[PDB]
């Protein structure tokens, strides 16, 4: 049902609208 | 305000942490002070958070009833809706000329680069954090801000 | 994040004890529009979507909702179309509630695959919700409809990550987007 994984290079956004 | 009280308002006089910024906690739950688990009823360790208030005419200036409005808006420079009675010019090139796009004033000369802005871009800022490149609002091409000679 | 394509994941629900005693956030997407509402929703122990199949469906993921003192239904929210992996962050801060989303392709295998994708702003709604629960919501899809009752028929594959206060050092491309990220610590 679960599992366990890495995220190697995601979770990035913009911070800001420049 | 009414001469015989105004219970119309309510001020959360107990709660159990500290509220942040910006949030609302409308809920009438029974504040449990004491150890014993609080059944939903008034007791000696718990009894109603959400006391009333006494508004009333006699009572002099400063316990009376004070309407107050915070306007909270954000001018950070982002793609914008209200922009005030400011009317508009035309839209002139290559000359050194000043500019009012959303408040944001100085002089420069615009080139109509070819800067891909995203929808929810329309300010670009330099090294220095001075604005070399802006939206227009209402035509959707992309203008630089370079200073002049 | 998740890559299914079967339209199962379509809404979230946001909350501190997810009951009718407190303010809880009810966001749902539909296939044509969006309905984002802050109301004393009674969740129950598995809140589910449930379809009539086709349309016409129903939410019994709650039992009851009063208040409702905000409703916002902006229709352009999350489905990023039907043909992979799409990416959705949610914050808040300061009693605003920010959504970020991308659509990124997916020629891998069933894993994370490697390089960057930056997600842009969505949406930022003031709630001002003490939220600290969560749940997906997930249409079931049971060919025939189902009452209100908790644990349906299951019978007939998203990621989930923590979010925490760290300092980037982002790296812009000649065309403005982002290329690479480091994480100081």
């Amino acid at each position: 049902t679960q599992s366990y994984t890495n995220s190697f290079t995601r979770g990035v956004y913009y911070p800001d609208k420049v | 305000s009414k001469p015989s009280g105004n219970y119309n308002y309510l001020y959360r006089l107990l709660r159990k942490s500290k509220l942040k910024p910006f949030e609302r906690d409308i809920s009438t739950e029974i504040y449990q002070a004491g150890n014993k688990p609080c059944n939903g009823v008034a007791g000696p360790n718990c009894y109603s958070p959400l006391q009333s208030y006494g508004f009333r005419p006699t009572y002099g200036v400063g316990h009376q009833p004070y309407r107050v409005v915070v306007l909270s808006f954000e001018l950070l420079h982002a793609p914008a809706t209200v922009c005030g009675p400011k009317k508009s010019t035309n839209l002139v090139k290559n000359k050194c000329v000043n500019f009012n796009f959303n408040g944001l004033t100085g002089t420069g000369v615009l080139t109509e680069s070819n800067k891909k802005f995203l929808p929810f871009q329309q300010f670009g800022r330099d090294i220095a954090d001075t604005t070399d490149a802006v939206r227009d609002p209402q035509t959707l091409e992309i203008l630089d801000i370079t200073p002049c000679s | 994040a998740s890559t299914e394509k079967s339209n199962i994941i379509r809404g979230w629900i946001f909350g501190t004890t997810l009951d009718s005693k407190t303010q809880s956030l009810l966001i749902v997407n539909n296939a044509t529009n969006v309905v984002i509402k802050v109301c004393e929703f009674q969740f129950c122990n598995d809140p589910f979507l449930d379809v009539y199949q086709w349309m016409e469906s129903e939410f019994r993921v709650y039992s009851s909702a009063n208040n409702c003192t905000f409703e916002y239904v902006s229709q352009p929210e999350g489905k990023e179309g039907n043909f992979n992996l799409r990416e959705f962050v949610f914050k808040n801060i300061d009693g605003y509630f920010k959504i970020y989303s991308k659509h990124t392709p997916i020629n891998l295998e069933r894993d994370l695959p490697q390089g960057f994708s930056a997600l842009e702003p969505l949406v930022d709604l003031p709630i001002g919700i003490n939220i600290t629960r969560f749940q997906t919501l997930l249409a079931l899809h049971r060919s025939y409809l189902t009452p209100v009752d908790s644990s349906s028929g299951w019978t007939a594959a998203y990621y989930v990550g923590y979010l925490q206060p760290r300092t980037f050092l982002l790296k812009y491309n000649e065309n403005g987007t982002i290329t690479d990220a480091v994480d100081c610590a």
